[PDB]
């Protein structure tokens, strides 16, 4: 069901400048944020503390601070030791946290990208280098892994801590979490890139959960020519989705775009071309293109 | 600094036991350590301490380590003259190679002999070879202090060790009359 | 397995002279650190390196410049070296693999000397144990003088019969100066050897003390008049 | 730059001439992290865009959200330009309500 996200993202351009920000995400909800010019870890949910107590936060959160301005230095050191091998600028990603299951079944995993490309993880009690990782990774890895202090406490965070933080989540948040928005749909068209031929969009937007199900029809048939877009989020946490069919122009009569979600109870969305409602919805979106 | 030794000086008796404290601020810490650095030599290691109460020991040396208070204690054990060079506490901020390593200004140690049969006694040389004086035998509570006038010299009291036979003794050294040298003494003093 | 070896042990510098002092080491450790050590601070950082090539800058890098030739050894340079300079330099190695196991060198001893000219060897006469302490005591002191040396770059030893002795042996931890008003003042330092009234009454037995002074490079040519104070031993040896 | 961005312009709600809507301007696919983005009203830079936290995927990708308060008309354009190292000329994208 669930996964739990702490992304971080370091930035290095020369010697003298740097800078970290960090998200946290609990399935696609946004718990918190962590920008290099913050001294603290923002909530950005009311929840976002779990259940644990304010000094048990703190332990969490002085770890981290500390850790961050380690990792800075310790990148800059990597780079001095890795005379040209490796040069600035330096871009690192980490992606670390858990995927929950049922009765308490966790998994952990701390993953890291270089330039873009996974190379590190964490794995059992140290780092270790990916398939395809560049070879001259594993002198950095060989010199990281012989701090055990950092590799006690990555395993407690990893094996114990994370597990019991989101169990905290999940129980704080779960209105939130299983909160239903409804969509809304509306339709239009462009001229296609063929002669005499149209593309019907139907807009859905504004539904959360993120599964959805948006196809054109005919009647009871579904015109297998339907194309879904990608899911692009909204500010306020919700998604949007388009599905455009092509037809040749004349066809629209008798087409619907139909959307079932889990917030409209058994009541699908039937969005007829030319309806009532569809004519009246267009007269208010004409423009001068 | 980030390393704060206490105190800057200490003067023990010879057989005695002495302690030393180390107070830090740096962060992350790593591991604390203890050197020995006799006079015009370098940093010798004595101890390595990594747990967040820790204890080691390493012949007459012992230290313990307080990760919660920031705190550090060297102990030596029977002290003897040898022990006589400064001592300097160093915090490493990291696990591995990548860290810096945080030095005290360090504790001059001063181990004073224990002088059992003590027999104050002025001898004159002669001054070999071909040409032509020291105070010694006195006790611990007995300082030497340097002449005003510019025409003699005197050094500064200083101990050596007959190992072999069981004994010590302090001494001074006079030059430019030597039953008048370094007034500033005990009556008690030969002649 | 082997050591960490600072060169030269004494550095005998003038006004804005260039400084240059080694660093080797066969730990095989490819790291190498270069701290100076000020009376009552504790070690400061000026330089470090990683490898060959490698040098980085620490906290304390403004005046000097080093290099890394190779992984065994670790060049320190003083650009321009202060008019009343006095300092101690410690090189030190480490392993990438273990940051407990850093090893450090002797140390080397830095005096700025205003004018070469100044620059002496000592004189060394030794004195026989007055008569009143063997009968009084049974006990003989030799008293060993070393006088009119700058600066004080010297190592004072004890000889009997061939071989050196550290038992019965006192030497002064600080040399006297012979001049206290004016700085670079020539220096006097004394030494005791103790021995058996027995043992010193046998004409068979040999005594000797050694200073051991650092001095003129032949490197660096010296114009004037009289005798070069080069690096020499001068002892007196007493029956 | 390490790869280059994609741009979605879209509203938050179905268009209404003269009736107030969020705009939304989605970039995505972009390497490295620094990008420079802004939302014109007929050319002009609009006041105060409001900007989601920069974030990524999991295939290591980064993404973020800029979005404003905006009323659609007849003739008022609106337009997302992006500024990136990938892009010698910085890329605008107009606002098209039918596509
Ligand atoms: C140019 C080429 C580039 C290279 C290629 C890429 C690089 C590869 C990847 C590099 C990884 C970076 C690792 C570097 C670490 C260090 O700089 C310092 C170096 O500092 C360490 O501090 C440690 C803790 O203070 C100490 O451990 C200490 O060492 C001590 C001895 O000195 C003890 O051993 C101590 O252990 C004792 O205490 C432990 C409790 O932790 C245990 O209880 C143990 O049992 C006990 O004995 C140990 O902690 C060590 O002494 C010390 O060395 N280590 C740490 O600070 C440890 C923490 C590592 C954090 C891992 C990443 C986390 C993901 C980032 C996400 C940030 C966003 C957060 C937002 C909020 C989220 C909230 C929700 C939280 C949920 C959980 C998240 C999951
Ligand atoms: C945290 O969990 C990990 C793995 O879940 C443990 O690490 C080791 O796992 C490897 C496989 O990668 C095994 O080969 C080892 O036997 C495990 N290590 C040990 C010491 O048994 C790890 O031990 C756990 N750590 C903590 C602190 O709970
Ligand atoms: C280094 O970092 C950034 C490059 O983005 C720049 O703004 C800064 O001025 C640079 N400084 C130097 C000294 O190169
Ligand atoms: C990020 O934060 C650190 C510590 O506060 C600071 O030194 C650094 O300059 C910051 N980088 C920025 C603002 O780009």
């Amino acid at each position: 069901n669930y996964t739990f996200r702490c992304l971080q993202m370091s930035s290095f351009a020369n010697r003298s400048w740097s800078r970290t920000d960090s998200v946290v995400w609990l399935g696609d909800l946004q718990t918190h944020r962590w920008s290099n010019d913050s001294a603290t870890i923002s909530f950005t949910k009311p929840w976002s503390q779990g259940k644990l107590s304010n000094q048990q936060w703190e332990k969490l959160q002085h770890m981290f601070q500390v850790y961050r301005v380690s990792f800075t230095r310790d990148i800059q050191e990597l780079v001095k030791m890795m005379s040209p091998k490796e040069d600035y600028p330096i871009e690192i990603q980490l992606s670390a946290g858990c995927e929950m299951y049922p009765g308490n079944a966790s998994e952990s995993f701390l993953h890291v990208a270089f330039q873009g490309k996974y190379v590190v993880r964490f794995w059992g009690t140290s780092w270790q280098t990916v398939p395809g990782a560049p070879s001259w990774l594993d002198l950095p890895i060989k010199v990281l892994n012989a701090d055990q202090g950092t590799s006690a406490t990555v395993q407690m965070l990893l094996n114990d801590t994370c597990p019991l933080f989101v169990r905290g989540l999940l129980e704080a948040g779960k209105s939130d979490l299983e909160k239903q928005e409804k969509p809304v749909a509306w339709l239009s068209s462009v001229p296609s890139s063929a002669h005499g031929h149209r593309q019907l969009v139907c807009h859905v937007s504004g539904f959360y959960p993120k599964p959805v199900w948006v196809m054109w029809m005919r009647g009871d048939q579904e015109q297998q020519g339907t194309h879904r877009g990608d899911f692009l989020p909204n500010a306020d946490e919700t998604w949007y989705l388009q599905a455009t069919l092509d037809v040749e122009a004349g066809e629209e009569a008798g087409l619907a775009c139909r959307v079932k979600h889990s917030s409209l109870g058994g009541q699908d969305i039937i969005l007829y071309w030319g309806s009532l409602h569809h004519i009246l919805d267009a007269q208010k979106m004409v423009w001068n293109h | 600094t980030q390393v704060e030794q206490s105190p800057q000086s200490l003067v023990v008796r010879q057989g005695e036991n002495s302690v030393l404290q180390c107070n830090y601020s740096v962060t992350p810490d790593n591991h604390l350590r203890w050197f020995k650095q006799d006079t015009g030599k370098g940093l010798v290691s004595l101890t390595v301490l990594v747990d967040q109460k820790d204890k080691t020991s390493n012949g007459r040396y012992s230290a313990t380590l307080d990760k919660d208070a920031k705190h550090s204690t060297l102990h030596i054990t029977a002290t003897l003259l040898d022990d006589t060079a400064t001592y300097i506490c160093v915090v490493g901020d990291r696990g591995s190679a990548l860290g810096r390593l945080h030095f005290g200004a360090g504790t001059q140690l001063i181990v004073i002999p224990d002088i059992q049969n003590p027999d104050p006694a002025v001898y004159q040389l002669r001054d070999s070879k071909s040409s032509d004086c020291l105070f010694t035998d006195f006790d611990s509570q007995t300082n030497v202090s340097q002449s005003k006038d510019s025409d003699v010299y005197i050094t500064d009291k200083c101990v050596l060790d007959m190992r072999s036979m069981d004994f010590k003794s302090n001494s001074a050294v006079a030059w430019s009359a030597c039953a008048n040298a370094f007034n500033n003494i005990p009556e008690d003093t030969f002649f | 397995g082997g050591i960490i070896t600072q060169t030269p042990k004494f550095l005998i510098g003038q006004e804005g002279q260039k400084l240059t002092l080694k660093c080797q080491q066969n730990f095989n450790h490819d790291t190498m650190y270069w701290y100076r050590q000020d009376s009552g601070k504790g070690l400061r950082l000026i330089y470090y390196s990683y490898g060959a090539g490698s040098t980085e800058k620490g906290d304390l890098s403004e005046g000097y410049d080093a290099s890394r030739e190779k992984k065994s050894s670790f060049s320190l340079t003083v650009t321009s070296a202060q008019k009343n300079e006095m300092a101690v330099f410690l090189c030190a190695s480490g392993s990438l693999l273990d940051v407990r196991e850093v090893f450090f060198g002797k140390g080397t001893r830095l005096t700025v000397v205003e004018d070469l000219k100044n620059v002496f060897p000592p004189e060394v006469a030794v004195f026989e144990p007055s008569e009143a302490e063997i009968s009084h005591t049974q006990k003989a002191t030799l008293v060993c003088l070393a006088t009119g040396f700058y600066p004080d770059h010297v190592e004072l030893s004890w000889w009997v019969n061939g071989k050196e002795v550290h038992s019965g042996v006192c030497t002064d931890p600080q040399p006297l100066k012979e001049q206290p008003a004016l700085n670079d003042s020539r220096y006097a330092l004394s030494s005791r050897l103790r021995v058996s009234a027995t043992f010193w009454q046998n004409p068979r037995n040999h005594f000797r003390c050694q200073v051991q002074f650092y001095g003129l490079s032949e490197n660096d040519e010296w114009t004037q008049d009289r005798a070069k104070p080069v690096t020499q031993i001068v002892s007196a040896e007493a029956w | 730059i390490q790869k280059t961005p994609q741009i979605q312009v879209y509203s938050r709600h179905p268009p209404e001439n003269g009736k107030p809507n969020i705009l939304n301007c989605y970039v995505t696919q972009f390497h490295p992290p620094h990008i420079e983005i802004q939302m014109l009203k007929n050319g002009k830079k609009i006041p105060k865009v409001e900007m989601s936290d920069m974030s990524f995927s999991k295939d290591w990708s980064f993404y973020i959200l800029a979005h404003t308060e905006f009323t659609p008309t007849e003739t008022d354009t609106y337009a997302c330009r992006v500024k990136h190292a990938s892009m010698a000329e910085p890329k605008t994208v107009y606002w098209d309500r039918d596509m």
